[PDB]
RNA sequence: AUCGAGAGGA
DNA sequence: CTACCGATAAGCAGACGATCCTCTCGAT
């Protein structure tokens, strides 16, 4: 640790989470592809609440929908926002992403490409699991604090 | 998930888009058949799983002399007759939870005190 | 009797302690082949050899 | 060992040897300790091979 | 080990025949999606067909081996949870004999099948030297088992200290495990038979650190004696 | 030691129940994973430690 | 009993966990490559996609398993009938070649005759099932050191290997003394002298010894003590 | 291989006691302990001399030539 | 009584029952008897028949010697050791020779014998016979 | 005598 | 706006593998 600012335990946790490498694969319960044609509406009743919002502070009928383990979303300091912007800035301008609030009943991220298009969304979800670095330095797998 | 087969060919049915009417159609590409879809769910992955936990829990499970027998009560056949085991889902990061079988009504219960359970 | 070594009673050896016979056997045959060349068992002497 | 039930994780089930050389090992204990001993003989034979080559 | 043997290798064909005469659809008539519970049946790695209700199939098979009518050295492994029943007449399989524990008396509640009565007739035969190993084997008092079958049985270690029930202790004695499983199928003839010919000479091996025991078995072979009388 | 044998015995015996409890704990899904290791890995670690200490 | 044909079959699941396009191909003896499994299944008898899976996945509700086999079906879409499946393997005369391999070399235990397929077809389904049941991480890899899966070869089986070789070399020699008798000289020494050599040396082979079975099988007893 | 003369460890003659011992065991049905005692073998080294002894000469004599 | 359970003592009675009936090298002997009694007949039938010469029932003598220039002696283990010979029985087979009609008993080498197997002389000798034969009982 | 093989010692 | 190259990844090949020692056995 910095010669500071060297025995400050909580200051040391910050550094760990800064380097311990985290993939999206390691937080997702399941991934699903649904046919949901109404960009403005959902066949899935669970969501719905989520759909009205994210129009405030063209697409495709093919919805990709992820579910994130709330349990392991604390074992690493992860907010839905970071998880989203992270996805967002990968594909930048050809994937439209929405997501659930951080403390909702379930944690979900919904994405649409922006035919033969049933197959392209499935290749994305490969990149999405096996290529998104949430935070940390690749290779640095597990990390332990010691005194 | 669940997916289906052709009524005539008996082959795999691949999904296709209605476009005009906004609905999902499976079709076979061996013959010509075409049906409307039953769910909107087309594909599903699961990384953290459940299926294959209770595994081959079958009638004669009582006769298996190598399963241990606990002293638990059973949630419904209020019997104290049961066999038990750890998640058959043999994988590095599975919990250590026990699953019980009421050798009286074959009701499957768990030793778990954190998780919800519908088997 | 140090470092995996031992002291043994000479008196009790004399009385036959841990005694063994040892046998060895030696084998031999006359010749291997020839219709007119056989080896001989004999107590040999000279003859030019 | 097949004298045990399934999913038994207790000490004795997996190699703990409650006894001492004076008290004497139980049948199970005897076997487990045997399994442990073999592992020792094995890499003594393997060490001397490895180190004999390192030295050279 | 002392008491182990090797399969010589019988002919499968009486069994295959017997099987398809006690249920068991052959394989080409089998339709999976309509009889999913069917325990599938293998002989020597050949899948001959399936069988619903295998707990009677298996109960007959075992009673036939213990009658003698199926060669005692054939091994039969019913796997309850894997829905499989596998029979091996393969030659060259190692196996060892052990006592057969059986539900007796009341639906407790296990006993050994050998009794004091049986032991007396064996010793009758020893002293007057009628009733032989084969006698024990033919009357289903004793059984052969190979590692594969070993997989599906619960073995006791000693008749007494592994099942008299429950109702003080000597401090010098080695500390016991438990009963703690009351669902036995077999009992060890004796634990000391796990040892081979050489380690059988070691006095108190259970008080020795194991690698030594190995050393002694290297040296027992090198010791002068009297290899033969003639 | 007569008395010493009793101690040694009641000393292992505590490490017996101490393992019981952790096991009993893990079976009821209230065992938490030590950062960076599996649920079952941490159990083995705990148990192996309670047993080395027991011996020593 | 009689003849030793160790032809090993591999069913191998391509593409890692994380990698997509998880095909299942298989290795056939004599066969220059590895064939998608759905071609094998046609090549046998089974043609319709849903029957092939029937022979593999024994449960209608096992969506995960089924899901895994979706890329296999696409893998064999280019082929849709017995005669063209058999054709991939390997004139026209190459169809014949394949029809034999499936019945002579492919899983020779079971049968080696003609009228079966259905049995070889179910067993392949069983292998596949077992493989997938393992990639799905629902049953473990196999213990390669489980004594119930090993066999000890003794005097009989050893001598029987040897005798076959010797007796066939004897038998081949009479077909040769049959020819030269253009218009009773049985070389007994072959069997006598051959069996001695393998019991004399360790070389379980007769004048080959390249066969490292020479590992001294058969060595000079040992009589230092009754116990030795 | 015949009863050795003289206990190894001490030197007391035991070579003349094999016959008597076999008789005290068979004829008077005695036990090896009181057999040995009666033959005047007190120190446990001489006791081992006879108690251990295996008489293989009998089996050697059984070969005809 | 006699229906009574067994104690750990009574188990040596049974180990004694074993061993009395199988001895110590049974797994050697059983391998060999299986080879001789059954398996050896099979190796004969296979590619066996020729193209017409066919084979049949195989016969195994009791071990003997071929005393060059002289008689066929019946050979015992002791003599074999001493004379550096091979304790081995001869093999005889039924060889049929079918000369069609149209369309349109025999020595076959010597098999070494495992001692104290069924085919060996020692296999059913009483202890006194063994001393006579100089083989150790 | 040599080539190989096997057993065994620290 | 297709080809040419120097370039980074993907893929079968191998030469080692403790010292010294002792004995015996088959084959040539
Ligand atoms: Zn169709
Ligand atoms: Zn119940
Ligand atoms: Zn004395």
């Amino acid at each position: 640790l910095e010669p500071g600012h060297a025995a400050d335990q909580e200051q040391a946790k910050l550094i760990r989470s800064a380097i311990e490498h985290t993939t999206l694969k390691s937080v997702t319960i399941a991934s699903e592809i649904y046919y949901d044609p109404d960009p403005r509406s959902t066949v899935i009743p669970e969501d719905e609440e989520i759909i009205q919002l994210h129009f405030s502070l063209q697409q495709s009928p093919w919805l990709l929908r992820l579910e994130l383990d709330r349990a392991a979303m604390n074992d690493k300091d992860l907010t839905m926002g970071q998880v989203g912007e992270r996805i967002k800035q990968t594909f930048k301008n050809d994937l439209f992403v929405i997501w659930s609030e951080d403390n909702d009943e379930k944690l979900i991220i919904r994405c649409r490409v922006v035919a033969e298009e049933d197959h392209m969304l499935k290749k994305i979800e490969n990149t999405m699991l096996e290529n998104i670095t949430l935070r940390g330095v690749e290779n640095i797998e597990r990390v332990v604090m010691m005194k | 998930t669940t997916f289906r087969f052709c009524r005539d060919c008996n082959n795999m049915l691949y999904p296709r888009e209605d476009k005009e009417n906004n609905r999902l159609l499976f079709e076979c590409r061996t013959c010509s058949y075409v049906e409307e879809a039953g769910s909107p769910l087309v594909y599903r992955h699961e990384l953290i799983t459940n299926i294959g936990e209770t595994a081959g829990v079958v009638q004669d499970i009582g006769s298996d002399p190598t399963l241990p027998r606990s002293d638990r009560e059973c949630p419904k056949c209020h019997s104290r007759e049961n066999v038990f085991f750890q998640s058959q889902q043999r994988r590095k990061d599975t919990s250590m939870v026990l699953f019980f079988v009421c050798l009286s009504c074959s009701h499957i219960f768990t030793s778990d005190q954190k998780n919800k359970r519908t088997q | 009797n140090q470092e995996d070594s031992m002291i043994m009673n000479q008196s009790s050896i004399d009385r036959g302690l841990f005694r063994s016979l040892f046998f060895r056997s030696y084998m031999d045959q006359e010749k291997k082949y020839g219709m007119s060349i056989t080896e001989t068992f004999e107590k040999p002497q000279r003859t030019n050899t | 060992l097949p004298h045990f039930s399934k999913d038994d994780y207790s000490p004795e089930s997996k190699g703990f040897v409650e006894n001492s050389y004076l008290r004497g090992l139980t049948p199970q204990e005897f076997f487990f300790h045997a399994m442990g001993g073999r592992e020792g003989l094995i890499d003594t034979a393997v060490k001397t091979a490895e180190t004999g080559y390192i030295q050279r | 080990s002392l008491m182990s043997c090797i399969s010589v290798g019988t002919d499968p064909m009486p069994i295959i025949t017997f099987l398809s005469e006690w249920g068991m659809e052959p394989l080409e008539d089998y339709v999976p999606h309509q009889s999913p519970d069917a325990t599938r049946v293998f002989v020597n790695g050949v899948w001959h067909g399936v069988h619903r209700n295998p707990a009677r199939l298996m109960e007959t098979l075992r009673t036939l081996r213990r009658k003698g009518d199926i060669n005692p050295e054939v091994s039969m492994i019913r796997d309850i949870r894997e829905k499989e029943l596998k029979i091996f007449t393969d030659a060259g399989r190692v196996y060892r004999p052990l006592f057969i524990v059986e539900d007796d008396e009341s639906l407790g509640h296990k006993e050994l099948k050998v009794r004091k009565g049986h032991i007396a007739k064996l010793m009758a035969t020893e002293y007057q030297d009628e009733y032989t190993w084969s006698s024990l084997l033919n009357e289903g008092l004793v059984e052969y088992i190979d590692a594969e079958e070993e997989e599906s049985i619960l073995i006791a270690m000693q008749p007494e200290d592994l099942e008299p029930a429950e109702a003080d202790v000597d401090p010098a004695k080695r500390i016991r495990v438990s009963h703690h499983a009351t669902t036995f199928t077999h009992c060890e003839i004796h634990p000391s038979m796990i040892l081979g010919v050489a380690a059988s000479i070691i006095p108190f091996p259970d008080h020795n650190q194991s690698p030594r025991n190995t050393y002694q078995s290297a040296m027992g072979k090198q010791a002068m004696g009297v290899f033969l009388t003639n | 030691d007569g008395p010493t044998m009793r101690e040694i015995t009641e000393t292992i015996a505590e490490a017996k129940k101490k393992v019981l409890d952790v096991t009993k704990e893990a079976q009821a899904n209230l065992l938490t994973a030590k950062h960076g290791m599996t649920l079952r890995e941490s159990f083995e670690d705990n148990v192996v430690r309670f047993l080395n200490e027991a011996r020593d | 009993k009689g003849s030793r044909f160790i032809s090993t079959l591999q069913v191998k699941l391509y593409g890692r966990e994380g990698s997509s396009a998880r095909t299942i191909k298989a290795t056939l003896p004599y066969i220059k490559q590895d064939i998608p499994i759905v071609i094998i299944f046609r090549a046998l008898g089974i043609i319709p996609d849903g029957e092939i899976l029937e022979h593999i996945c024994y449960d209608v509700n096992d969506w995960q398993m089924l899901e895994m086999l979706k890329p296999c079906v696409e893998d064999g879409f280019v082929i849709q009938d017995r005669e063209t499946a058999l054709d991939f393997i390997g004139k026209e005369k190459r169809i014949q070649y394949a029809k034999d391999i499936l019945q002579k070399e492919f899983l020779p235990h079971i049968t080696q005759l003609e009228g079966f397929e259905s049995r070889k077809a179910f067993f392949l389904g069983y292998m596949i099932n077992r493989l997938l049941l393992c990639a799905l991480d629902r049953k473990d890899q196999d213990d390669r050191d489980h004594f119930g899966k090993k066999r000890l070869d003794l005097a009989g089986p050893l001598l029987a290997q040897l005798f076959k070789t010797l007796f066939k070399k004897l038998t081949k020699d009479i077909f040769r003394y049959m020819q030269r008798t253009v218009e009773l000289a049985i070389n007994a020494k072959t069997i006598t002298s051959g069996l001695k050599y393998a019991l004399a040396t360790g070389n379980w082979g007769e004048q080959k010894k390249a066969m490292s079975s020479r590992a001294g099988v058969s060595q000079v007893l040992n009589r230092y003590t009754y116990s030795s | 291989m015949i009863v050795p003369v003289r206990c190894f460890s001490c030197g007391k003659v035991v070579g003349d006691k094999w016959e008597s011992y076999l008789n005290l065991l068979q004829e008077d049905e005695l036990d090896e302990g009181t057999a040995l005692s009666r033959l005047g073998l007190k120190r446990y080294c001489c006791r081992r001399m006879i108690l251990t002894h295996v008489d293989l000469i009998e089996k050697f004599l059984r070969y005809n030539p | 009584d006699e229906s009574a359970p067994i104690t750990a003592e009574d188990s040596w009675a049974v180990i004694s029952a074993f061993f009395r009936e199988k001895g110590l090298v049974s797994q050697q002997l059983d391998s060999f008897n299986q080879f001789v009694d059954y398996t050896l007949q099979d190796i004969i039938c296979e590619d066996s028949t020729l193209i017409e010469i066919s084979f049949g029932k195989i016969y195994v003598t009791k071990p003997m010697v071929n005393e060059s220039d002289g008689v066929t002696h019946a050979l015992y283990p002791q003599e074999a050791r001493l004379r550096n010979l091979t304790y081995s029985s001869g093999l005889f087979v039924d060889v049929k020779k079918r000369t069609y009609e149209a369309i349109d008993k025999v020595f076959i080498g010597r098999l070494p014998i495992m001692l104290r197997s069924k085919n060996c002389y020692l296999s059913e000798a009483t202890e006194s016979d063994l001393y006579k034969l100089k083989e150790c009982p």
